[PDB]
RNA sequence: UUAAUUCCGAUAACGAACGAGACUCUGGCAUGCUAACUAGUUACGCGACCCCGGUCGGCGUAACUUCUUAGAGGGACAAGUGGCGUUCAGCCACCCGAGAUUGAGCAAUAACAGGUCUGUGAUGCCCUUAGAUGUCCGGGGCUGCACGCGCGCUACACUGACUGGCUCAGCGUGUGCCUACCCUACGCCGGCAGGCGCGGGUAACCCGUUGAACCCCAUUCGUGAUGGGGAUCGGGGAUUGCAAUUAUUCCCCAUGAACGAGGAAUUCCCAGUAAGUGCGGGUCAUAAGCUUGCGUUGAUUAAGUCCCUGCCCUUUGUACACA
């Protein structure tokens, strides 16, 4: 019938995409992200990790099965 | 389904009928009087006895007990 | 504090239950606000007492359902805290809000019986009843060979069923089960 | 002066939670470790209700070293719960005045009867004609 | 108190049969039946065939 | 005997012997 | 036309094909004056509300 | 002067009056004892089905076997025992005398 | 002072874990990359160091329990089987891998065979458990 | 009226008895009793480590019986209140409470051409008896495979499968008369399956504090028929045994089928229940996809009816009685 065709690493299409769509969503996560943009699995949480190091987002609290990012607050 | 059979309302009727000075109204206290004068083989047997004994004797204080 | 028991990390003032005809059994606030929905319980003994159990305890109760799942409790809890972590982000609202608001418009009001046939009314404990399993199954069958997680299709159930927008599996029942019950009567 | 040994139990399905009370500074703790580390993590309100309801106050007298067998993961936590409510009632009926007795009670029967009584639940066994105690194997004709 | 006392086999006949003779109080069920009850059985072998007999 | 038997295996070996 | 609600005063029986539904005699919580048994589904208890769709109707007493 | 009179029966209620008798009758010579220490019941089990073939729907018979211990502990001489013992068991019950 | 009972014990395996790879007198086997860690499994561990993350779990249950075999090491680590289109079972961890973590740390004296059965922890070699405790804790609040 | 031909009551019947109950085993309550070096824990010294206290199933023998075992006694009877009702025979709702129906065994009068002569040194009649249908020894077979049915076990995945880490059970079982055959700690040689020694157990004494499984914490998979699933099939190696080929069981690589939640039809089940999960006996030189038991996690629905399958009592009707 059909197939998801995901990508496995980031184009310059979907990089661009990222550092600025991204933060301003009210919900970041591993399965709303592989979605919008167009990516795998093991992609959508490759990249999270760079986006918490600088100081971009703001994380919740992890869990082995689920991690919830939101959009960052004012200060 | 609480109803008794008639291996209970036959000794009843049978430990009113004679001793009705000793006995009364409490449930604890006839309780020894229907086991001090007779022979009665089990403990729920003794109990199930021992408190009609005290649903008869609440009848005798309104009307006439037929058997 | 005998005064303000937090819901695991949720609180219990001002909550708003409109309706008068689910007003008793559906308990949570003032008397019968707890921290865990996990109960050892003893509901499963007479008629009615399931009436007087907590509502998210009703539904974690529900969520453990088909073989490999039949009986996680644990599990479940895990499901039904991380649906509470996004509907607080997604709208802003407290949940205990969202979630009231949706058993309301989920079971329904006439439910199609057979006499030859007719229709026939609800009771109210019908409603609850009806509701939760009618958005309980909505979340099992989004979730299934799909990568989105229960937490998130369990938090694709509340947010418009409450809303009561008929796109939803819990709603479209709703459209369904009272549509039987206008044709024969 | 004397000393304040007061030893209750609390079970839960098939495994007891024996307390040990006595004199001394605020300290409970299981098998070695206190309450707010033992494995699993899930349940994390369970051992920390008996304290927040009737506050901080009750232990500040206090020592406990709680011990544990029998049962399972999930029928542990709630006897543990059941013995330190219970112990405390305890501690407090004799050596004082019955009036904060009676007045924790009412703080525990009113929120969960469950505290200061075990349910008497147990495992219905197995007969022959099937699995379990009342499914039957399946049934054919033809 | 009483008695029953049973007689199977094949008399009279090319079919087979069971007597059953009785008289006072006999009881079946529940505990009591062991230690106020005595039961007891032997076959005995006639020129035609095997008889039973089922003394209680 | 010599071996040394089971008590179980004694108090049965009992009943065998009456019957 | 009309929506509105139902307070439950006297249950009379249990009906239908399966012993499926029950008979409740209602009084009305809108008007404190009026009356009308319908057939309902659910287990119902006595000192309970109703949310109805349409009024009128009136089921045939047993 | 340990010495262990080791009581194993089928009976409850035969076993009980031949410790009591043991007991009984230390007292009045008066030498110190320990008190009945019993031990965990055992029940063995067999089962079977009722029928000599396999005719008929399952059905399943159950027969067990309470085989009870008890056990007390004298301070007294064995010869002392040679008595003590001998005098008056019953047939519910086998004596073991554990001599030190 | 602080105890190993009292400090999580998730986090105080993957500590112990560090001061065996500063020491560098661990005894390491010479097939550690073509190992299977038990018969119950299909794939090796994914820790491609570890030897140095075990040698830390073997020294931190004889604190608890002591006089340890290594049979009981083979059932310390309980497992089950699944056992393809036939059902489950239990199956024993392993003997000479759990038997390579005691000599890894009897050379390095640590724990020292004693009577009553097993091993245990020898004095000097129990304080290096409860030094770590307090380094643990010191980044946690 | 009852769960009940169970009790109230009437009565051309009177007084009886069987079955049903009563009863025996079991589950749940006793800080009260009898008692423990084959069971505990407090109390109290000595040793080890952490910075006066804390943590030791590391070592001992000053007082107790809450835990553990198992004896004796208690305890619940529609007893205590409120409505309903010949005010009787009862029952539904609330307080007190460990429980206000916990589950098993036992089981009548009449029958069945029901099954078993392949449980019997239980058995009539018939057959056959040395070229035996007796008996023992050697070889195969009962598994032979286009197809049709019946109980089952493993999945179809992300509420997941792979790899690490943490913390919890209960029923039992164990060295045998012909009978040869036990349960196994500690310690080494090996990837594994095992092997080479050394103990302790006729057992609340040794295996054992039975470090059980799903569940839990964190890694890595990504909607692919894929790390789902694991049939089929090639090559090595161990162990039981007098003999493993038609592969006894077990171990290592490799191979890597269908199956994407199964049309008409259909089975079981109301609370510690169903459902998942694991662990023991039976069988057994070798040995569980089956049977009899135990604990763990722990549910949605109902307190009803006689519509559909059947049972019991009465009135009714028959040319049926092998109904």
């Amino acid at each position: 019938r059909d197939k998801l065709n995901n990508l496995v690493l980031f184009d310059k299409a979907t990089y661009d995409k990222l550092c600025k769509e991204v933060p301003n969503y009210k919900l970041i996560t591993p399965a709303v992200v592989s979605e919008r943009l167009k990516i795998r699995g093991s992609l959508a949480r490759a990249a999270l990790q760079e986006l918490l190091s600088k100081g971009l987002i703001k994380l919740v609290s992890k869990h082995r099965a689920q991690v919830i990012y939101t959009r960052n607050t004012k200060g | 389904g609480r109803v008794r059979t008639k291996t209970v309302k036959k000794a009843a009727r049978v430990i009113i009928e004679k001793y009705y000075t000793r006995l009364g109204n409490d449930f604890h206290t006839n309780k020894r009087v229907c086991e001090e004068i007779a022979i009665i083989p089990s403990k729920k047997l003794r109990n199930k006895i021992a408190g009609y004994v005290t649903h008869l004797m609440k009848r005798i204080q309104r009307g006439p007990v037929r058997g | 504090t005998p005064d303000i028991k937090l819901f695991g990390k949720w609180s219990t003032d001002d909550v708003q239950i409109n309706d008068i005809s689910l007003q008793d059994y559906i308990a949570v606030k003032e008397k019968y606000a707890k921290y865990l929905p996990h109960s050892a319980g003893r509901y499963a003994a007479k008629r009615f007492r399931k009436a007087q159990c907590p509502i998210v305890e009703r539904l974690t109760n529900s969520m453990m359902m088909h073989g490999r799942n039949n009986g996680k409790k644990l599990m479940t809890v895990r499901i039904v805290k991380h649906a509470f972590e996004i509907i607080h982000l997604l709208t802003g609202e407290n949940p205990l809000q969202v979630l009231v608001n949706a058993i309301i418009n989920s079971g329904p009001r006439e439910d199609s019986t057979r006499i030859r046939r007719q229709a026939v009314d609800v009771s109210p404990l019908r409603r609850v009843n009806q509701a939760i399993w009618l958005l309980c199954t909505g979340a099992r069958e989004a979730a299934f060979r799909n990568i989105k997680t229960i937490a998130e299709c369990l938090a694709d159930e509340l947010i418009n069923a409450a809303k009561g927008s008929s796109n939803s599996y819990a709603i479209k029942k709703k459209d369904e089960l009272e549509r039987v019950a206008k044709s024969n009567r | 002066g004397p000393l304040q040994s007061v030893q209750v139990f609390g079970r839960k399905k098939t495994a007891t939670a024996v307390a040990h009370c006595k004199r001394g500074n605020g300290l409970i703790k299981v098998n070695g470790r206190p309450l707010e580390m033992i494995e699993p993590r899930t349940l994390q309100y369970k051992l920390l209700e008996p304290v927040l309801l009737l506050g901080k106050e009750r232990f500040a007298g206090v020592d406990i070293r709680v011990r544990v067998k029998g049962g399972g993961h999930v029928a542990q936590i709630y006897a543990i719960r059941q013995s330190i409510s219970k112990a405390l009632v305890a501690y407090y009926q004799k050596y004082v005045d019955e009036a904060s007795k009676k007045e924790i009670k009412d703080i525990l029967i009113q929120y969960d009867r469950t505290l200061l009584v075990a349910d008497p639940r147990r495992c219905e066994s197995k007969k022959f004609g099937g699995p379990g105690a009342r499914a039957r194997y399946q049934k054919s004709y033809r | 108190k009483g008695c029953e006392v049973v007689v199977s086999g094949k008399l009279r006949g090319q079919r087979a049969k069971s007597m059953k003779f009785v008289d006072g109080l006999m009881i079946h069920s529940g505990d009591p039946v062991n230690y106020y009850v005595d039961t007891a059985v032997r076959h005995v072998l006639l020129r035609q065939g095997v008889l039973g007999i089922k003394v209680k | 005997m010599a071996v040394q038997i089971s008590k179980k295996r004694k108090f049965v070996a009992d009943g065998i012997f009456k019957a | 036309q009309p929506i509105k609600l139902a307070r439950v005063t006297k249950v009379l029986g249990r009906t239908g094909s399966q012993g499926q539904c029950t008979q409740v005699r209602v009084e009305f919580m809108d008007d404190t004056s009026r009356s009308i048994i319908r057939n309902v589904k659910g287990p119902v208890r006595e000192g309970d509300v109703l949310t109805l769709l349409e009024s009128e109707r009136e089921a045939r007493r047993l | 002067h340990r010495i262990r009179i080791t009581l194993t029966s089928r009976n409850v209620k035969s076993l009980e009056k031949v410790c009591a008798d043991l007991i009984r009758g230390a007292k009045e010579k008066n030498l110190k004892v320990k008190g009945p220490v019993r031990m965990p019941t055992k029940t063995l089990r067999i089962t079977t089905r009722k029928t000599p073939c396999g005719e008929g729907s399952k059905t399943w018979d159950r027969f067990q076997m309470r085989i009870h211990k008890r056990l007390i502990d004298l301070h007294s001489p064995s010869e002392i025992v040679k008595q003590i013992t001998s005098i008056s068991i019953e047939p519910g019950v086998e004596v073991e005398v554990t001599i030190a | 002072g602080v105890t190993v009972k009292d400090v999580n014990q998730q986090e105080f395996v993957r500590a112990l874990a560090a001061f065996l790879k500063k020491s560098g007198k661990l005894k390491v086997p010479e097939w550690v990359d073509t190992v299977k860690l038990a018969k119950h499994k299909e794939l090796a561990p994914y820790d491609e160091n570890w030897f140095y993350t075990r040698a830390a779990s073997t020294a931190r249950h004889l604190y608890l329990r002591g006089g340890a075999g290594v049979g009981s090491m083979t059932k310390i680590y309980g497992g089950r089987q699944r056992n393809g289109v036939m059902p489950s079972h239990f199956s024993r961890g392993s003997k000479s891998v759990a038997r390579r973590v005691l000599q890894a740390l009897e050379g390095l004296k640590m724990v020292e065979k004693d009577q009553d059965w097993g091993r245990k922890l020898t004095p000097q070699g129990q304080r290096d458990l409860d030094r770590i405790a307090g380094q643990v804790a010191a980044a946690k609040k």
